């Protein structure tokens, strides 16, 4: 069996990525950029296909991705600076995430 | 494939090498990805990949960390490919290695493992071997096991081992604790020389044994003391996996007026067996001081010998000689002739700016007070030079160490590794140095 | 303070040249309610013991203790080490008292030794002595060592003006674990504490603390020069340096060294560097470099 620390906490979700994805708008007038997420949900890879989009997106997109993703807190970050995605609520390219890798961090 | 060319590192981070937004452009790799890398003898290795504007596309900026995990020098090539199956870890098994621990004892992982791993989200391949700076040394730490299988990112949830039992270091596998260009701080235009010119003759040694060209076969350091010359020289070996042979002046000059030379000889001779070598001549002016610094015939057989010795040195055994003196003055004349230490390398001392960087790099082992100011303490410093700074530095430390000590901190037994990590050198500690 | 349980004080080096007298800081006695002539146990290493008394000093640091070599000595401990002080109330004026001469110490002179050291040094001092301890008697242009062979009222006891004293013939011998208080300390040396002081920091660590070099980094001094003219007490420091740390003391003089044939000369160059790092911790001194 197991012991405790300091952390946190079938195959549909081929659909949930579907409907993650078909929950977007990408403006074709608009600038791309792509992001790598790491989902905390274990090593969990995700590839987005975002253009200039805030961080609330990101969060529903985690939340359309995986089930319990909707229910736990959780923030999202930059590693090495190691910054944690303070403000949620700003486009993509003031954070210069612009083709990054933000991981899922359970808080 | 994009292969790339290994060059110098930036952030001292070892998990993390760097391209340019160009290079990472063209295969997707976006400004986090967890890359693999491919190198020499069986050796791979997984790292963060980030991105720099001052790197060239085809440049790959790491550290000696990864670099030796990858068995390459600076100059060599690397397959950087994108590593999709990388997953978060669930236990690792790491222990430490002797020779970077004869003298702690205590809970490593309190002290050295957690602290680096922590919130870090570090990806690590078996066998790999990482540096852990802290407690006023560093130790390497050799990974044994993981599960995940061949590699992992370490998580806030992946469990972590320290069996008891420290494993020794395979004679395959260098140190850190080796002299390395990261150590050299303030020489930036002499230091781009030396490796301009060693470069292709110890680097491609086979070049000069197809084409006629002249390669340079003696250089000349000069510099006060302590400006980093024997250093610059070793590092240079190390860096170039070339043989290095010390010759100290002192040494050859006690000997018996025929030892000596003796010496002199098989000095070269050794060298010229596992070359490409790098012969240090540590206090040249000692063996050959110029025309009217000599008294005796001994004196001057020996110099004698050493020019000799360079001269009989052919093409054929590629072997570069560095000598270091104080100032031109020192020398004989004689051993600048063409053939000779023609190649002179001039260092000075360190200015404000160089200054700062060497006190970092005498620093990196240590817990430094937030209220220390290193650019103050660079500031400060005018005349000093490299070892002075070094020296400084060990005084700052020594007067924290005394001062929590007298607290009855266990000492005089044998050492206990979280006493010394917690002990922090305040900026009262340099200022108490620099006043003496 | 929390830890040191309010007795265990560090050595450092005394200020009153009474060897019976030992000073902690006004602030450290009321902590530990001792009187300024209360009579105090202390504990060293070795399981020794001491009996001294106790005086307030302006000048003591509150963690430290000071007290002579004498009292050092005894306690087996050297400048820097810690012990623990205890108060003392049972000690009771002695009956009897049986102390002996060091043979090294009284060669040469002879006469009643009492009469000339015994008897002005207790007189009217009321000194705490225990058995076992070494005590020293300065006059007649020396310095006598007695060893307490047997006191009265068992462990410890005052030396009172109706104590008996014994002396009885014989002069013994000095062990192993026990100096000679002739030889070269800190309180032979005037005129120097500034540097004295730079000194004793430097090799601090390097020769108390070997063990913090073996896991550490850090580069310790290995090379002091000691500069000025001659006569200016630079042996002397050197070798009170050596033994008030209790480490080996190696000496080469330049003369020495310039009398013998080129070889020989290196030969013991080399010998007293090797010899030194046999007995380490070690101080190697050169005169006349
Ligand atoms: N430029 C430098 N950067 C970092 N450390 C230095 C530098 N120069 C000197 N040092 C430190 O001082 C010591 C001086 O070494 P060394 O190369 O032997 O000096 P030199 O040959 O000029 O007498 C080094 O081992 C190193 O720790
Ligand atoms: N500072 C001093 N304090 C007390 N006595 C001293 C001092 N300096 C010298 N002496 C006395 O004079 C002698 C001179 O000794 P020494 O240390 O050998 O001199 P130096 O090495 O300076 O030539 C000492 O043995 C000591 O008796």
């Amino acid at each position: 069996g197991q012991k405790l620390g300091s952390t946190a906490p079938p195959a549909q979700q081929a659909e949930n990525e579907a409907k993650a994805s078909s929950s977007i708008l990408i403006n074709e007038a608009e600038p791309t950029t792509n992001i790598q997420i790491r989902l905390a949900d274990g090593g969990r890879l995700v590839q987005k296909f975002n253009h200039s989009h805030r961080i609330s997106d990101i969060r529903l997109f985690i939340v359309d991705a995986r089930p319990a993703m909707a229910a736990t807190s959780f923030v999202l970050m930059t590693t090495f600076p190691n910054k944690e995605l303070a403000d949620e609520n700003q486009t993509l390219k003031e954070a210069n995430l612009l083709n990054a890798v933000i991981v899922q961090r359970l808080t | 494939p994009n292969r790339l060319i290994v060059d110098e590192a930036i952030n001292e981070d070892n998990s993390v090498v760097s391209l340019s937004q160009p290079k990472m452009d063209e295969l997707q790799l976006f400004r986090g990805d967890t890359v693999l890398l491919k190198g020499k003898k069986r050796r791979e290795a997984v790292c963060i990949v980030l991105s720099d504007d001052t790197c060239s596309d085809e440049k790959i900026r790491m550290n000696r960390v990864v670099r030796n995990n990858l068995r390459v020098r600076l100059g060599d090539v690397i397959s950087i490919q994108p590593c999709p199956d990388v997953k978060y870890g669930k236990r690792i098994h790491v222990l430490p290695i002797d020779d970077t621990v004869e003298g702690i004892t205590g809970n490593l992982f309190e002290v050295y493992l957690k602290p680096y791993f922590l919130e870090a989200y570090r990806p690590i391949r078996k066998g790999d071997i990482f540096l852990v700076r802290g407690g006023m040394r560093a130790v390497e730490f050799k990974v044994v096991e993981t599960d995940p299988s061949p590699y992992c990112i370490v998580a806030p949830d992946t469990v972590i081992h320290c069996e008891g039992e420290p494993i020794k270091r395979e004679d395959e596998e260098e140190s850190l604790n080796e002299v390395g260009y990261d150590d050299v701080g303030g020489c930036r235009k002499q230091l781009a020389q030396i490796k301009e010119m060693v470069e292709l003759p110890l680097r491609h040694p086979a070049l000069f044994k197809a084409i006629g060209v002249k390669p340079p076969r003696g250089i000349l350091l000069y510099g006060p003391p302590g400006t980093g010359k024997t250093l610059i020289a070793r590092a240079v070996a190390n860096e170039t996996g070339a043989f290095f042979f010390l010759i100290n002046g002192p040494e050859i000059m006690s000997k018996l007026a025929g030892e000596s030379e003796s010496n002199l000889r098989k000095a070269f001779e050794e060298a010229e067996k596992n070359a490409p070598a790098i012969i240090f001549i540590d206090e040249l002016d000692a063996i050959a001081p110029k025309r009217e610094k000599t008294h005796g015939e001994v004196e001057r057989r020996i110099v004698s010998q050493l020019l000799t010795l360079m001269d009989g040195l052919k093409q054929r055994a590629h072997v570069i000689v560095m000598a270091a003196t104080n100032r031109p003055n020192s020398i004989d004349p004689a051993l600048r002739r063409f053939g000779r230490f023609d190649r002179e390398v001039d260092i000075g001392i360190p200015d404000a700016t160089g200054r700062l960087e060497i006190l970092q790099i005498h620093t990196k082992n240590m817990k430094l007070a937030d209220d220390v100011d290193l650019e103050q303490v660079a500031n400060e410093t005018h005349g000093h030079v490299g070892a002075d700074l070094a020296a400084l530095c060990s005084e700052a430390a020594l007067q924290a160490i005394r001062k929590k000590m007298d607290l009855i901190d266990l000492e005089d037994e044998t050492i206990d590794a979280e006493v010394m990590n917690s002990l922090a050198v305040t900026m009262d500690d340099f200022r108490w140095a620099l006043s003496q | 303070k929390q830890k040191n349980r309010p007795n265990r004080l560090i050595v450092d080096e005394a200020i009153n040249e009474d060897n019976s007298v030992v000073s902690l800081s006004q602030p450290k006695m009321d902590e530990l309610q001792l009187f300024r002539g209360d009579t105090v146990l202390l504990k060293g290493k070795k399981r020794r013991e001491a009996v001294c008394i106790v005086l307030s000093d302006d000048t003591c640091s509150d963690e430290k203790i000071r007290m002579n070599r004498v009292v050092r000595n005894n306690l087996r401990v050297r400048l820097g080490d810690v012990i623990s002080i205890q108060p003392c109330p049972d000690v009771k004026y002695g009956k009897r008292i049986h102390v002996l001469p060091i043979d090294d110490t009284v060669e040469g002179i002879t006469g009643n030794l009492f009469e000339v050291y015994l008897k002005p040094y207790f007189l009217e001092a009321y000194r705490p002595i225990r058995k076992g301890d070494i005590f020293l008697v300065r006059g007649g242009m020396r310095a006598v060592e007695f060893k307490v062979v047997e006191t009265d009222p068992s462990p410890y006891c005052i030396v009172a003006p109706d104590t008996v004293i014994h002396c009885e013939g014989e002069p013994i011998k000095r062990e192993d674990e026990e100096e000679s208080l002739n030889e070269v300390g800190y309180d032979d040396v005037g005129g120097c504490r500034k540097q004295l002081a730079q000194i004793k920091e430097m090799v601090e660590l390097p020769l108390r603390h070997p063990a913090l070099f073996k896991a550490i980094g850090v580069k310790p001094p290995r090379g002091i020069l000691l500069y000025g003219p001659p006569g200016t007490g630079k042996t002397l420091i050197a070798r009170a340096v050596a033994n008030e740390t209790g480490a080996f003391f190696f000496l080469i003089n330049g003369p020495e060294i310039m009398s013998k044939l080129a070889g020989e000369s290196e030969s013991n160059l080399r010998k007293a560097f090797e010899e030194a790092e046999k007995n380490a911790p070690a101080i190697i001194f050169i005169d006349e470099l």
